[PDB]
């Protein structure tokens, strides 16, 4: 099975700060046939379902602001928020959809720091 | 405009059964791959089951195979999950999810809580 590992487990950030969170897959998720990484990021606000932010490691979903960006390839992936807004406080998950079983990380809690 | 409405969550004794439903609207359900994904409190999502667009074709997480069955009815725009031989470790919020054909999860429902307990 591909195992997804996120770090840090939690990060406290103040309004307007840059925030970076990391995800590693235990095997590469780069598909040679299309040169795409089968890696997605989701945001889960409190009491809500997860919501798709990024797919193919770096493509932003429609409805997602430009302050969110994804990067990386192979096994090593990052999600960056360039300027934290209050509404961005949430748990963020990475997801590989390269092969069954599809698997998720355990999340990074992005908390508001006063 | 995509709406995914799960129902059927409730309390189950260990060893018992429960059927979940997901009512889909606002998109072409029949041409969509569908999934059940669950999330226990404080944990990350866990994929449970997939069913391909059209005429279907299923896959399951190893730990639910032989216990759970995913099915769909395209005319009814409904997805089901029949869960048998439930155990405490199956307690979670269960989500109905539409996947892109590549596999990423485009739309999630609000979820239905399943509680398995003596």
């Amino acid at each position: 099975d591909i195992v997804m590992t996120q770090s840090p487990d939690s990060l406290a950030v103040s309004l307007g700060e840059r925030a970076t969170i990391n995800c590693k897959s235990s095997q590469s998720v780069l598909y040679s046939s299309n040169n795409r990484n089968y890696l997605a990021w989701y945001q889960q606000k409190l009491g809500q379902p997860p919501k798709l932010l990024i797919y193919w490691a770096s493509t932003r979903e429609s409805g997602v602001p430009d302050r969110f960006s994804g990067s990386g390839s192979g096994t090593d992936f990052t999600l960056t928020i360039s300027s934290l807004q209050a509404e961005d406080v949430a748990v963020y998950y990475c997801h590989q959809y390269y092969s069954h079983p599809q698997t998720f990380g355990q999340g990074t809690k992005l908390e508001l720091k006063r | 405009e995509v709406q995914l409405v799960e129902s059927g969550g409730g309390l189950v004794l260990p060893g018992g059964s429960l059927k979940l439903s997901c009512a889909a609207s606002g998109f072409n359900f029949g041409s969509s791959d569908m999934n059940w994904v669950r999330q226990a409190a404080g944990k990350g999502p866990e994929w449970v089951a997939s069913i391909e667009r059209g005429a279907g074709g299923t896959d399951y997480a190893d730990s639910v195979q032989g216990r759970f069955t995913v099915s769909r009815d395209n005319a009814k725009s409904t997805l089901w999950l029949q869960m048998n031989s439930l155990k405490a470790e199956d307690t979670a919020v269960y989500y109905c999810v539409v996947s892109d054909n590549s596999g990423y999860y485009k739309y999630w429902g609000q979820g239905t809580q399943v509680t398995v307990s003596s």
